[PDB]
């Protein structure tokens, strides 16, 4: 009701009573909404070498 | 305890309206933007009533009747 | 160290307040008794366009000069409009102060109000009204204020849709000439010295010295409005007449609204220490939001309950909250609850003045209504001198008076005022 | 009547002590009757191992629902016995629990902070109750498009790394996590040397240190497997995610490049660049005469609804860019103008806009630290990211030598000839391909 | 002086826009400053201006002029666009002065 | 039913440039010389074709 | 100016002798003086006599 | 809906019906603003299958034999549920709604509950409505026989029109005053009409004026059945109302069978009842319900 974490700079800005201290809605249940994902399906794998330049072996 | 924004706890930015003429350094939380609002259709110019003689009969006395025709214009009976 | 807030009443009725925080940046507010209270039906929406004309051309400073100067110094110019009073505010770093104040004073002193400029930003007032009316609490509050009062306080904060395109420069000029007088003005400076703004107000605030046009005397009628919006959530505000600013009964009503529940204290909480929340949680098993809403002005106040519920469960929420405030009005309360309400009110007042802008708003309103600022310690000792019998009397006054209802949503099962 | 630099030096600096646990306790005293006391923990979604992807979020939702010494709703009765507000947040790298209260109930606040952060009793019915609550809340948060585009930009910017995963996680991680996962997460990531006890307001350091010794001593002081967890550098890759949904009224597009990080000073320079561009909203009462060129072009051409610029920093990484919401028919034109502004910051950055951006950044850094709660938050994340609280005088000193040629050098180092990450949602059928955006990232003849 | 005023009135009569009923401010070339000078006019001056331009085009189309009783004499050719154009020029000049520094 | 003159892909160019193009009413004969120039160029090329294809 | 171009066509027809050389010099400098400097000064005089500036 | 709301009297009477009734008669004829875009064919199918029952229909015909009606009536209409939904009994609410749209003229409708259709006092309310004024009889006339128009003409010096509005329904009814007037002169017009009805309520009337009102009502009723459209409309209304055709001579002698005591009783019922007000225009001087 005083501060909410927002504003794209990671800052405690000012919000309302129903905006900051009630981030949940007043809906009864999770309705038949379009589904969500946050997962890139690229299946990218990065392998690092991290070798030593000395020891002559 | 004057300055009723400090007196009313949750309803502080509802009873008061904040407008910015010059944008500050801090961007505000809950920026918000209008969607595409629907436009009303265009109609003709209403007939004015400037004399008492043309005002006679313009006060309703019986309940409303709405008539919709196929090739007949839609009429309203007062 | 920050010194005391020092005041000065000029012979032309100007109020002067200043404090020296030795802050890196200072804020300057100008508080005028020129809200939407002081309109009639002929010039409705004048306060909205006058609120958005804070960056228009003035005699001595154009729109380009004002915008470029304030953005070049990095300052911020804004306006907070209550129904009773308006507050212009500028803020900026030390190495600029006086020129920023000069711009603000131009915005108050001589706006010529060119016709093409107001013809340009009437679309901006349409956009601003749409943005503000995107949510439902604002719509409920303006409908409640329209129904509860018959004159002089039913005027909304925003321009009505029939007037959009019908505000001319003559009405704005009449509003400035009749309500922006020095007898209703307080210049407040947080973080800047007293003598500098005092001599600035001496040299520049000499336009109008009268009391202006006043004597609106807002009256109460009560009633009910129902708006079939169609959403699942139902908003319902049931209020009644309460004491104005300037009585101990106003403090009793604030203690009563903190006892009945004055908003969330917990991130995703359940409000165990609120009587209305306990009553509805005993009643229903669906999400809701019930609070006590108090809005007191200098002539009258509106106090009541505000509920957000489901479409099919509105009636039990309304009846449970009304039965809870009826049980409060019969004296069925404990002194520990009253002490908790007093502690919550004192903490809310002390945390309201944490920031500089809230403290500036508080001392500007105290300079307007009272003329001088009293420290928060005597405010807390004024809050602590409120008897619980006065709280019972305030609830009994609320339940025995006629009501104002504002409801919106799917209103199939929402009870009427006669059904309560 | 002091100047700027003589007024920044009059600010009371914070003072920091370090316990035997590694609990770093920092306080700042002002002349206020209220205070804000909080615990900042270095435990976010970056540390989750793609099997407990909502464990910290579930713990944050379960932190206030009961502890061992105060079981149930009677807990919040105590913090409503003094009128104290309490808030919490959870980022991809931080987790903060803070209480705003008066200055006369500080030991109760510190005791409840310790009881929240180390004695959280996790009931079994509260697992399914908070599961339904967070399902409702993630649906409600995904009903707002800005957070959706934000999480899309993180998902497509740091893909294949544990930073791209969202704070709430997917539906399967909501449904399948139990009390054992939360117990393991609180045993592994709520350790003693990763906590800042930050207090701002009417408090003194000796009483706060005594309260931290009494209540917050012996949090973990152990690793339990002799296996120290750490952080790996997450690579930024250029990609483009387009969530086409043409029934939405407005379109949100966020375009970003890789930010340097928390510890790199040129972020300050980049902030001045953002202060050149700034932000615009449809309710702004400026008009045509706005100083920033992109917003003036947006008003004059009737392009925009609103736009912002962001410089987000995580541990040696970040996202620096812009985010605009507008209608479909504007989108690509605005992208052109947006890219043009960035190229101005690489080619034709003058001295007046640098001074204006410096003044805007000075007002942004000082104006945010008003009251107790933002000061306490700055203390907590400064001790968690920088390792120290940077004073505002040092912020002004770092701002002072920023001029035009180093600004265009830094902007050419970060904006020019880079592969950006683009996220879009709504009617984005006029959003250009990656070739057009990549070609707009450079110029033919400088 | 007096003779300069006489040659000025003679040059005004010999200019020839009084034969078509045009006023002096109607004959200004519509540049950008003149365009937002017209855009800031009230409705009655703008409507009279548009009728004067249309009547001038109608008379030029038939290669005819107004009768001598209907010509615009020197005293009624007031300067209605002059304050709007001069303040538009002033605000453009101060915008250029701001952009110069 | 649709208008052929305003929906054809080839005839909207020719009527927007030739038929319903709004022109000032008070244009004298001097502007007509410009049109004459165009057709003069055309007949030059025609004679030029006759100065090459047989010669 | 139009009659000056007519004189210039007549001069370009006639061969290089006296005084067609000096008519050519005077016609060329009159042409350049009319197009360059005389017409904007004439417009300035016209605008000054119209109470414009 | 936009064409129907081009007139303002429709908006006044629909806001008035929204004020006066709690439910089942506050629903407007035209669609609400939120309803456009969310009416599906399932709702229309439900409405037809549970409201278009066979025992709620009257098939009427002019210029056609009865055997053809019998053939059509059994060959198309003979498969239905039979009764459909009942209703919600139309509870009375009362109150006032005032809207500000800034027109040059101010509309105000102030009604109260009256007798429903089929009652013996509905004819008394019709006689009272024709006594107080129920429309003009002369183009560009002064309407001297109407008491409300003469009272306001004694009062004001500006254009106006005042009439009596009546509406008879199945279980309830409305009767009151409709006034269209100027902005600043609305209060005097409203108060003058209300004092005229109040002076009627304690019996200040003549039997000749009641006879003139009865003659006007009989002439209007006989003129309503001249065309075939109005004749078929009233025949269908009577066939759906009571299920029995009633000849017009019985209606005329029913009209003549009312006394002026019943008119005084109807006026007293309107005066002492709870009010319902709908107002629009520049309402800076329009009064309220407690101000009357």
């Amino acid at each position: 009701m005083y501060y909410k974490f927002s504003s794209f700079t990671q800052k405690l800005a000012g919000a309302w009573a129903s905006e900051a201290y009630t981030p949940q809605g007043l809906k009864p249940v999770s309705t038949e909404a379009p589904p969500i994902i946050f997962a890139t399906p690229t299946k990218l794998t990065s392998s690092v070498t991290a070798y030593d330049y000395s020891g002559k072996n | 305890m004057l300055s009723v924004a400090a007196r009313s706890g949750p309803f502080a930015p509802v009873l008061s309206a904040t407008s910015r003429g010059v944008a500050g350094a801090l961007r505000p939380l809950l920026q918000g933007a209008v969607p595409a609002a629907s436009e009303p259709p265009v109609l003709d110019v209403k007939r004015p009533f400037l004399c008492r003689e043309s005002l006679s009969g313009q006060a309703a006395a019986r309940p409303l009747v709405a008539t919709v025709g196929l090739n007949v214009p839609a009429s309203v009976r007062f | 160290q920050p010194q005391d807030l020092e005041f000065t009443k000029l012979p032309n009725g100007l109020v002067i307040a200043s404090l020296e925080n030795y802050a890196p940046l200072s804020r300057i507010g100008l508080f005028v008794k020129a809200g939407s209270r002081y309109e009639d039906s002929n010039n409705l929406g004048t306060s909205h366009l006058l609120r958005l004309a804070s960056s228009l051309t003035t005699k001595g400073a154009s729109s380009f000069k004002i915008t470029r100067g304030i953005e070049a110094v990095g300052g911020k110019l804004s306006v907070t409009a209550t129904r009773e009073n308006m507050a212009y505010t500028v803020e900026g770093i030390r190495s600029d102060i006086e020129i920023l104040m000069e711009f603000l004073l131009n915005v108050t002193t001589a706006p010529e109000f060119r016709r093409w400029e107001v013809a340009a930003l009437r679309s901006q007032l349409k956009i601003d009204k749409a943005v503000a009316f995107q949510n439902s609490q604002t719509r409920i509050i303006e409908n409640l204020h329209d129904v509860a009062y018959k004159n002089a306080l039913a005027n909304p904060l925003y321009c009505p849709d029939y007037r959009m395109g019908k505000i001319t420069s003559e009405e704005l000029h009449y509003f400035v000439q009749n309500h922006f007088t020095s007898a209703r003005m307080a210049l407040v400076g947080l973080g800047v010295s007293h003598s500098v703004l005092k001599q600035v107000a001496e040299q520049f605030l000499n336009m109008r010295g009268g009391l202006g046009l006043a004597g609106a005397k807002a009256k109460y009628r009560g009633g009910e409005i129902r708006e079939q919006n169609g959403d699942n959530l139902v908003h319902a505000a049931i209020v009644a007449e309460s004491a104005a600013i300037g009585n101990a009964e106003a403090n009793a009503f604030s203690v009563l609204q903190h006892l009945l529940g004055a908003g969330p204290h917990i991130k995703r909480g359940n409000n165990t220490t609120s009587l209305l929340s306990q009553s509805v949680a005993k009643g229903s098993h669906q999400p809701f939001d019930v609070s006590a809403f108090n809005a007191s002005y200098s002539d009258s106040g509106l106090f009541g309950i505000y509920t957000i519920s489901q479409a099919a469960a509105a009636g039990e929420v309304i009846n449970a909250a009304y039965n809870q405030v009826k049980a409060v009005a019969q004296g069925n309360l404990s002194s520990a609850d009253v002490q908790a309400a007093k502690n919550k009110l004192k903490a809310g007042y002390l945390m309201s003045v944490e920031t500089s802008e809230g403290f500036l708003s508080e001392i500007g309103s105290q300079a307007l209504a009272a003329g001088s600022y009293m420290p928060p310690s005597t405010v807390l000792q004024q809050i602590d001198s409120v008897a619980d019998a006065d709280v019972v009397k305030a609830a009994k006054k609320f339940v025995s008076g006629k009501k104002s209802m504002a409801a919106s949503g799917n209103l199939g099962h929402t009870p009427f005022l006669d059904e309560l | 009547t002091a100047t700027f630099a003589q007024a920044l030096q009059s600010v009371p600096e914070t003072q920091v002590s370090i316990l035997d646990n590694g609990l770093r306790v920092a306080s700042e005293q002002s002349s206020h009757a209220t205070c804000t006391v909080g615990v900042w923990i270095d435990a976010g979604s970056r540390y989750e191992t793609e099997k407990n992807n909502g464990a910290g979020y579930f713990l944050e939702h379960l932190a206030f629902k009961g502890t061992k010494n105060r079981p149930g709703n009677a807990l919040e009765k105590e913090v409503e016995s003094i009128g104290a507000h309490l808030n919490a947040y959870s980022t991809r790298e931080h987790t903060a629990y803070l209480i705003k209260a008066l200055s006369k109930d500080l030991p109760k606040v510190v005791e409840l902070l310790a009881d929240i952060v180390q004695n959280s009793s996790l009931e079994d019915s509260q697992i399914e109750k908070e599961r339904d609550v967070i399902l409702r809340e993630m649906q409600e948060n995904d009903a707002s498009m800005q957070n959706v585009v934000f999480d899309y930009l993180h998902a497509t910017a740091f893909q294949g790394t544990p930073l791209a995963q969202a704070v709430e996680g997917p539906s399967e991680n909501v449904r399948r996590l139990s009390r054992t996962d939360l117990t393991d997460y609180l045993n592994r990531h709520y350790k003693a040397p990763r906590m800042v006890l930050a207090a701002a307001g009417g408090v003194e350091h000796q009483q706060l240190l005594d309260l931290a010794q009494k209540h917050l001593s012996s949090v973990s002081r152990v690793y339990e497997e002799d296996a120290v967890p750490g952080l790996t550098p997450c690579r930024f890759t250029g990609s483009e995610i387009r969530h086409r949904d043409d029934a939405l009224p407005l379109a949100h597009v966020a375009i970003a490049v890789e930010g340097p990080g928390w510890a790199n000073p040129d972020n300050v320079t980049l902030q001045v660049a953002n202060a050149i561009i700034g932000h615009y909203d449809c309710t702004y009462g400026g008009g045509v005469h706005l100083s920033s060129p992109l917003a003036s072009v947006a008003v004059a051409n009737k392009l925009c609804q609103s736009f912002q610029t962001f410089n987000i920093s995580y541990s040696d990484t970040g996202l620096l860019g812009a985010h605009f919401v507008c209608d479909a028919m504007s989108i690509d034109d605005m992208v052109f103008f947006l890219q043009g502004q960035w190229m101005r910051l690489c080619t034709s950055a003058t001295e007046s806009e640098v001074t204006r951006g410096k003044n805007i950044l000075r007002n942004a850094l000082v104006s945010h630290l008003d009251g107790t709660t933002p000061v306490c938050e700055d203390i907590g994340r400064s001790l968690l990211t920088y390792g120290r609280r940077i004073p505002l005088a040092e912020w002004e000193s770092r701002i002072q030598e920023v001029d035009a040629q180093m600004l265009r050098d830094i902007c050419s180092k970060y904006f020019y000839d880079q592969c950006p990450a683009v996220a879009g949602y709504g009617p984005i059928e006029q959003l250009p391909d990656y070739n057009r955006i990549r070609s707009g990232m450079f110029w033919l003849r400088f | 002086s007096k003779w300069l005023d006489g040659f000025r009135k003679w040059y005004y009569n010999a200019a020839g826009f009084n034969k078509l009923g045009l006023m002096r401010d109607d004959t200004l070339h519509e540049t950008e400053d003149v365009k937002e000078a017209i855009r800031r006019l009230p409705e009655d001056l703008y409507n009279d201006r548009m009728f004067r331009i249309k009547r001038a085009l109608d008379l030029t189309m038939r290669h005819q002029i107004l009768p001598k009783d209907q010509w615009t004499k020197y005293e009624e050719d007031k300067f209605y666009l002059e304050p709007y154009l001069k303040e538009v020029i002033r605000e453009r000049k101060e915008r250029e002065e701001w952009a110069k520094k | 039913m649709t208008n052929m003159r305003k929906t054809h892909p080839l005839f909207k160019i020719i009527n927007h440039s030739f038929i319903d193009l709004p022109a000032p009413s008070n244009i004298s004969s001097w502007w007509n010389f410009g049109s004459l120039l165009g057709v003069c160029l055309m007949v030059q090329i025609i004679t030029g074709l006759f100065l090459a294809m047989h010669y | 100016l139009v009659a000056n171009l007519l004189i210039l066509t007549w001069i370009g027809g006639q061969p290089v002798e006296h005084p067609f050389i000096i008519i050519g010099q005077l016609a060329s400098i009159s042409y350049f003086s009319i197009i360059l400097i005389l017409m904007p000064i004439s417009g300035i005089i016209e605008d000054k006599m119209l109470k414009l500036y």
